[PDB]
């Protein structure tokens, strides 16, 4: 019908995707076990979409988990939901990349790719019409940010018809964890434009502030980082899975995202966030809900949009609702700001909707931007990177695997002529 | 003559290589089960 | 001796199994109910075309 | 699996590897005669029909008294007697002796054994090198050894954990000889050094641990703390795991320049810490004072060029973050120019197991920092200094040349460290104008 | 910078409190209702070690419907190899805790394992039914070459568990050794069958035919296999319970033609005394040995 | 059904006979007395008589009796019965002339007609077993003489050959070189297999792997009894791969003029040394190939190997089997003749090899056994004719062997027979 599948790459991938691989397991009423325990016909019409068809009643993901170095994958067996994951849907080499791009890329990631490329293709003739693919990584690794994206490079060649959608992890400047992310950032970039729809620009920093000030949670560790990227996860594909008043899918949405094919980095975010005091009085209505989209608080991209103009706006609400007010807070705050959009597009806002909520809640919305200020995040990696070009440090780490240096000019040449351009359309 | 009766032995070797790696591969995976 | 006496066999000490345990929950964290479940709506409450 | 192979030389080598590996088997749970009464348990034991486990190292020595003792130990029936090597003749503190004539009789036999051992592994991660640059058989066996070793093995990892002489307090005085003697051989056939000197530890140890008449154990009971945390993310399950080829990767920015400082923290007794709360900051700040260093050397008269940061215990990221932005906020603490991100943070979970009658408290959470930075050139600049004013009446030549060294190898690698500090130097050369 | 504990009321303290206040109350309804892991684990291990009494051999012979008790004896395995574990051990029921934890229903098929326990239970104990097809009464004896069945019952009221293997497909083995496996289901089929043969190979077609006595070695054959019960001393398994052997069906055999000790097997009856005890746990008489001084008189 | 019998000759033969038939009772369970204890895979060694009782098929002989006697004595007096164990009043004393022409025929008869006995008690005759050394003269002029009249009343009858080389630097003889050269001649034209093995190389193996700093000859003999048993274990224990005697003989000799591969056993380790050591299948392969683990002083690195026998026993995996001769194969160091593409040979079996008390092997799960034919076995030989020339260019030692009444011409002509032989095992050296 229009089938997803997921790909999961990398340590950060792995464990997302086992963190997405929750919900939609929750929500769907499916056991741990396999078989199916919610309530409702509705929850079994579609599960076509995420889940695959298997004897007695038992449901399996169309789920590929890859990882360079098997460490991993042994948590991802052994969690809440590590009973779900078909074992031949596991593949893993031997040797981790120890965050090398040129070798998840070039020299280990030829070996295993023929692997990842056969049970995709498994994966691509199982269902009949599928509505496109789907991966999870981290640009700042090895694997993921290595032969995550060379099979990007590999399946766009494949298939070029389907949508292709990325959540990737982009690195933070105030809180690092790796001196070679800036090249390997730089190099998976480069890789990202050319063979991507749509790119959803996830970082960690920004993560750390929601549970910290919306939230208010003390400890928050990596598992409820998880929680949130899970959450948009599902809310970008609630319409092509349920009814509702305005269907959508990814298709609607990235056609009215995507005015020039080099513009699909995106700053996605989650509207019902508040505290776990303020379970009782806090009223769950439609204005409030449009009051929490649109500052610049609640977002889990490392920029902030005052600083650009919105080129499109995408809002996809969840449950049911009059649909009226929608119409007259997003015209509103068009109007009241509307030096924070671009002219020379009118009617600036999407609008989608289905019916259904999500478990253990009654309103959900979740909102994708394309705007001026994800700009700021790709100048000051070249602020970092030509750092460190420029003294050919830690570059041995990268000749050793047979490339060249022109790559890494070329590199810089790709994403410079990515921001001049989209200079220009700030002014 | 002699070079090509050099690369007729290294094709070889590769064979045994494969199966080596197929077999540890396995015992890897069966060590991964238990755990 | 030196080395006999320092590296004598003392046994009555076991390794800790549990500490472990303890912080793969503190990485897990809180769940769903106490993420985001609002009002303590049961799994039935919205569930209306 | 992976798997780490240890290759310790001396008698140095024999004593921390005594140290470390009791460590080891008295964390994973091994009885002394080598049986068991949530990772690892392949890297370091592997394990035989009957339950019974053997450690992946080899201890070699040129002379037979140190090993015996462990032959004749609490551990003689953990260690397999293939393993421990003796000679009868040691080298006496020359490197002449360790290198050319007595290294040749056994280093077939060595490698045969180690050839062997890798046989039992199916996946093998790396060697680690325990030795000192002071020690006749530690210095030229150690460096015929690496010579042989790295082309038998072209592509194996190869990390050295290695005594230098403290700036000055010493137990020999042909020392500098042989530590300009290995040199050259830790420079072309290595990837990564932990260079440590005892005056450092003798410090720490009398300031932090109260123990005024230390021993030499209590040293290599520290120095085993420090190799066991640092395997620790292979030996256990981790949120952020790294691999030796992850921090040989964030510690060599030039193949050239592979020097870095250990550090741990925090070092404390019981009565010392049944007060202070330990925390994350606390320790991060206490391996960042130049008072913890492990080396004679002062931080603050270099420039950090790489920091590798290993946590373990109940450590969270969030305050991991917050540590790393409390020291990134701080000019006494520099950075050379090319480097605006500077750590790696790897995370563990198992608590430090407490060796029972050893010197540390129970302690919940530990940290180790591998430092990339350019104060150890001083060090050899002093090396340079001493060497030099010994060689110029051509002291203690003799013994060399007649065991059958040329002496113009001595000039060759005197050039090789002045032109190693000349590339210390270079690095910590900034491009601002 | 100095982070304090629960009750100090500081700083981050609030939301804490009302966190603690959510999740103690989620707690106390699971405990109210008694969903509680603690309570379920208790109650389904209660209903698993409840102890019984068993059957009493009149005649020194056991009959069909008498509660038994299946336990190999420990041997002088000299032979033995590795790592061995000695002592009797008993052929019990063992199912898999983790679904137990996941689902509370009765887990099918169960497996079997041999635990270093003599003591009678809810986990051992097997009553010996009859053939179903072939009309073998309750307090008949059992003979050789005669089909019988033992059957356990576990969990919910009712529940008649008996013990089978089928022959080999590579779809279903062993989950160590490789070889034919047993384990319990509750339908009733042919499979269900099992036979007795006296130990020596030479005279088992004599002794054919014959009533069998209690607490003695004899050698179990599968009807429909011919494969027999064996026991591997060598391969484990850690379970809830502690360490397990494990248990298949495929005859060994010696250089004599012979069954090796793991083929041996013996039936465990009650202490006519005691009953919570076994015959294998009767006493001895205390009496004083003459021998000594008889040869030194000579 | 299958039944094979030992021909063992001399003070080697004898004192060889002890340790293999020793081994022989403990693995089939047979007290010292013959009888089984009261609490038939034996049949092919052992046989039944009226009292239940299993006598050995074997024939010790010797020309002297105090080698005998203190079998007549020792443990095992009442398992071998009279008739079989053949005695002498005057030995050839370290002579091939002695035990080939005068004293041989004295109890020539005697020993072919005892033979024949327990030949008709076999119904299935596998084979001859004849155990002997090339350095005494009993061990060397009388079993030349049996092998010839043996071959003349059993044509077909393979006669396995298992004989002591003359060590290349240790010597318990000095005329030993021309025990050693004559007698080659019957082995060539009247020999089907050889396992020749020399003392020093089994002293430099017991030193250095069992820890047994001061050997004797039963430490040397009980590593042999090892070897015997494994080659036959696969006709007295089923395997997954049972070989016989007569299946080996066609995978190891490509010529017959070549007939003398070498022998190799692994492992041989003390329980010290099993104790901290897990054994793999392939721990014990690549041990069967070091030249320092070899049972001939000679080195396959110095020649090439044209085939191969391996024969496994124990808890082994016929999978496992495979994993290791296939990293064999990748190995520059071990050559192979261009005709030989396809090289080994495998046998396997179930019953684990046992373990006799007062020993030096511990008690292993698993073994191998290799019988190697290569060609660097040739340059054994050279040493032989080089000493042989220096010798027999004075005339030494002449006398004796003339008076004992042998034409010279047998020196020119058993110094040539060799030239020809080692001529041909240069020709398999060459590739086309
Ligand atoms: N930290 C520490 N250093 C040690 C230890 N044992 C020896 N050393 C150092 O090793 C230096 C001397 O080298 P040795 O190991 O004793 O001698 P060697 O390496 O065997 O070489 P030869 O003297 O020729 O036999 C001393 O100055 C010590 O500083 C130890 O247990 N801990
Ligand atoms: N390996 C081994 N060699 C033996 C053994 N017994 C005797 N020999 C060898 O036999 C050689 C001497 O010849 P013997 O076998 O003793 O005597 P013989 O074969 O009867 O011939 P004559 O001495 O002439 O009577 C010595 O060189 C030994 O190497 C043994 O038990 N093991
Ligand atoms: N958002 C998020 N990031 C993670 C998680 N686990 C690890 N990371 C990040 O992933 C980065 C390292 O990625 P890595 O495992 O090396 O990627 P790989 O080499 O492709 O496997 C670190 O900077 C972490 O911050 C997670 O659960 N969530
Ligand atoms: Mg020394
Ligand atoms: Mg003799």
């Amino acid at each position: 019908m229009r089938e997803i599948v997921h790909l999961q790459a990398g340590q950060c991938g792995n464990q997302i995707g086992a963190k997405f691989w929750e919900v939609i397991s929750d929500e769907h009423g499916i056991d741990p076990t396999g078989t199916y325990h919610g309530d409702s016909d509705l929850q079994l019409e579609r599960i076509n979409v995420y889940y695959n068809e298997a004897t007695g009643g038992k449901y399996v993901p169309r789920a590929v988990l890859v990882d360079l170095e098997p460490g991993t994958m042994d948590s991802v067996r052994s969690g809440p939901f590590g009973q779900i994951f078909r074992p031949d849907n596991f593949v893993f080499g031997q040797s981790g990349a120890g965050n090398n791009w040129a070798k998840g890329h070039y020299t280990e990631g030829a070996e295993l790719v023929d692997s990842v490329l056969d049970v995709v293709r498994k994966e691509a003739e199982s269902c009949d019409c599928l509505q496109g693919f789907q991966l999870t990584h981290s640009l700042g690794g090895g694997t993921g940010s290595g032969m995550g994206t060379l099979l990007i490079s590999k399946i766009r060649e494949e298939y070029p018809d389907r949508i292709m959608n990325t959540f990737s992890v982009v690195p933070s400047p105030k809180v690092s964890d790796t001196v070679v992310e800036p090249y390997n950032a730089t190099l998976s970039v480069h890789q990202l434009v050319e063979n991507t729809d749509e790119t959803y620009c996830i970082d960690n920093e920004a993560l750390y502030d929601i549970c910290f000030r919306t939230l208010k949670l003390t400890t928050p560790t990596y598992g409820d980082l998880n929680h949130l990227v899970s959450a948009t996860m599902s809310g970008v594909t609630t319409c092509l899975r349920f009814p509702g008043q305005l269907n959508a899918d990814l298709r609607k949405l990235a056609v009215n995202m995507v005015p020039f094919p080099r513009l699909h980095f995106f700053m996605p975010g989650f509207a019902p966030l508040t505290s776990r005091g303020s379970q009782q009085y806090r009223a769950l209505t439609v204005p409030e809900l449009t009051q929490q989209m649109f500052d610049a608080k609640n977002m889990m991209a490392a920029c902030d949009p005052r600083h650009g103009r919105y080129l499109t706006v995408a809002a996809v609400f969840r449950g049911r609702m009059s649909m009226k007010e929608v119409d007259e807070q997003m015209l509103n705050v068009q109007n009241k700001n509307s030096s924070y959009f671009v002219e020379w597009i009118p009617n600036n806002v999407k609008t989608a909707v289905c019916d259904i909520p999500p478990r253990g809640l009654k309103m959900s919305a979740t909102f994708i931007g394309n705007s001026t200020a994800i700009q700021e995040l790709f100048k000051r990696i070249s602020e970092q990177f030509t750092a460190m070009f420029r003294r050919k440090a830690f570059l041995h780490w990268y000749t050793g695997e047979g490339m060249d240096e022109m790559e890494f000019t070329e590199a810089e040449s790709n994403m410079n002529d990515l921001v001049s351009e989209y200079q220009q359309y700030q002014d | 003559k002699l070079v090509d009766e050099k690369f007729r032995k290294s094709l070889n070797i590769q064979v045994m290589n494969k199966l080596e790696r197929q077999a540890k591969n396995q015992v890897v995976q069966n060590e991964n089960d238990e755990k | 001796c030196i080395y006999r006496k320092e590296y004598v066999p003392m046994p009555d000490h076991r390794p800790d199994f549990v500490s472990r345990w303890y912080s793969k929950s503190k990485m897990e964290g809180l769940p769903y109910k106490h993420l985001i479940t609002h009002h303590q709506e049961p799994s039935h409450r919205y569930l209306i075309s | 699996m992976r798997e780490c192979i240890s290759i310790h030389v001396g008698q140095a080598g024999v004593q921390i590897g005594n140290a470390c590996w009791e460590l080891y088997c008295l964390e994973h749970g091994i009885q002394p005669d080598g049986q068991m009464p949530d990772d690892s348990f392949n890297t370091f034991f592997s394990e035989t029909g009957a339950g019974k486990h053997v450690p992946r190292a080899v201890f070699v020595d040129l002379e037979p008294t140190v090993v015996d003792e462990v032959r004749t130990g609490t551990y003689r029936q953990l260690f397999h007697p293939e393993q421990l090597i003796t000679g009868k003749e040691d080298a006496a503190n020359n490197y002449a002796r360790g290198h050319y004539t007595i290294g040749k009789e056994i280093v077939d036999l060595v490698l045969d054994r180690i050839r062997k051992l890798a046989d039992l592994c199916t996946g093998l991660q790396g060697f680690l090198i325990f030795h000192s640059f002071g020690g006749g058989t530690g210095s030229g066996f150690a460096s015929l050894l690496m010579e042989r070793l790295s082309v038998d093995y072209g592509k194996k990892s190869k990390l050295e954990f290695a005594i230098y002489p403290a700036p000055q307090v010493s137990t020999a005085v042909v020392e500098p000889y042989n530590s300009i003697l290995t040199t050259h051989t830790t420079l072309e056939h290595s990837d990564c050094a932990f260079m440590v000197d005892n005056e450092a530890i003798y410090d720490i140890c009398r300031r932090n641990l109260d123990i005024e008449r230390p021993t030499y154990t209590n040293l290599n009971r520290l120095i085993g703390q420090i190799v066991s945390s640092i395997t620790a993310s292979l030996r256990f399950d981790g949120a952020l795991n790294v691999d030796l080829t992850e921090f040989q990767t964030n510690l060599v920015p030039y193949p050239r320049i592979h020097f870095p400082l250990a550090t741990y923290a925090p070092v404390i007794s019981a009565e010392k810490a049944y007060h202070e709360q330990l925390s994350v900051a606390e320790i991060t700040n206490a391996c960042f004072e130049p008072a913890n260093q492990m080396v004679k050397c002062d931080p603050r008269h270099g420039k950090y060029m790489a920091c590798c940061m290993l946590y373990r215990g109940d450590v969270v990221p969030k305050d991991v973050n917050a540590a790393i932005a409390t020291i990134k906020t701080k000019r006494t603490i520099q950075f050379v120019d090319w480097c605006p991100t500077g750590f790696k943070v790897g995370i563990n979970y198992q608590p430090p197991t407490v060796v029972p009658g050893g010197d540390l408290a129970k302690v919940q959470r530990a940290v180790c920092m591998l430092s990339n930075t350019t104060a150890i050139a001083e060090a050899w600049a002093r090396l340079d200094h001493k060497f030099d004013l010994m060689y110029a009446k051509r002291a203690f030549v003799h013994w060399y040349v007649g065991e059958g060294m040329e002496e113009g190898e001595f000039s060759e690698a005197r050039e090789d460290l002045a032109a190693l500090e000349k590339d210390y130097e270079e690095v910590g050369v900034d491009s601002v104008e | 910078q100095n982070v304090y504990g629960p009750g100090v009321r500081m700083g981050n303290w609030n939301e804490d409190v009302y966190l603690e206040e959510e999740r103690m109350r989620h707690f106390l309804e699971k405990r109210e209702k008694g969903e509680l892991l603690i309570q379920r684990n208790r109650r389904v291990k209660k209903n698993i070690l409840r102890p019984m009494q068993l059957s009493v051999s009149e005649d020194g012979y056991v009959h069909y419907g008498d509660k038994v008790i299946i336990v190999n004896p420990d041997q002088v395995l000299g032979e033995e190899a590795g790592k061995f574990m000695r002592g009797d051990l008993s052929l019990c029921m063992s199912p898999d805790e983790v679904k137990a934890q996941l689902s509370d229903d009765l887990e099918i098929p169960c497996g079997v394992s041999a635990v270093q326990t003599i003591a009678p239970m809810g986990r051992n104990t097997f009553t010996i039914l009859s053939d179903g097809a072939n009309s073998c009464e309750m307090g008949q004896v059992v003979v050789y070459g005669q089909n019988f069945c033992l059957g356990i019952a576990a969990g919910l009221e009712g529940k008649m568990l008996y013990l089978t293997s089928d022959h080999r497909t590579l779809l279903k083995s062993s989950l160590k050794s490789g070889l034919q496996e047993v384990t319990l289901t509750d339908e009733v089929t042919h499979l269900n069958c099992w036979q007795a043969a006296f130990l020596d190979p030479q005279l088992r077609l004599e002794y054919e035919g014959f009533p069998v006595r209690a607490n003695e070695k004899i050698v179990i054959y599968h009807r429909h296999t011919n494969r027999a019960l064996a026991v591997h001393r060598n391969l484990f398994l850690r379970t809830y319970f502690g360490k397990e052997m494990e248990v298949v069906a495929h005859t060994y055999l010696d250089s004599h033609k012979v069954e090796k000790p793991k083929n041996q097997w013996m039936l465990v009856t009650g202490n006519p005394r005691n009953k919570s005890n076994t015959m294998l746990d009767i006493s001895k008489p205390i009496t004083e040995d003459t021998r000594a001084l008889e040869q030194a008189m000579g």
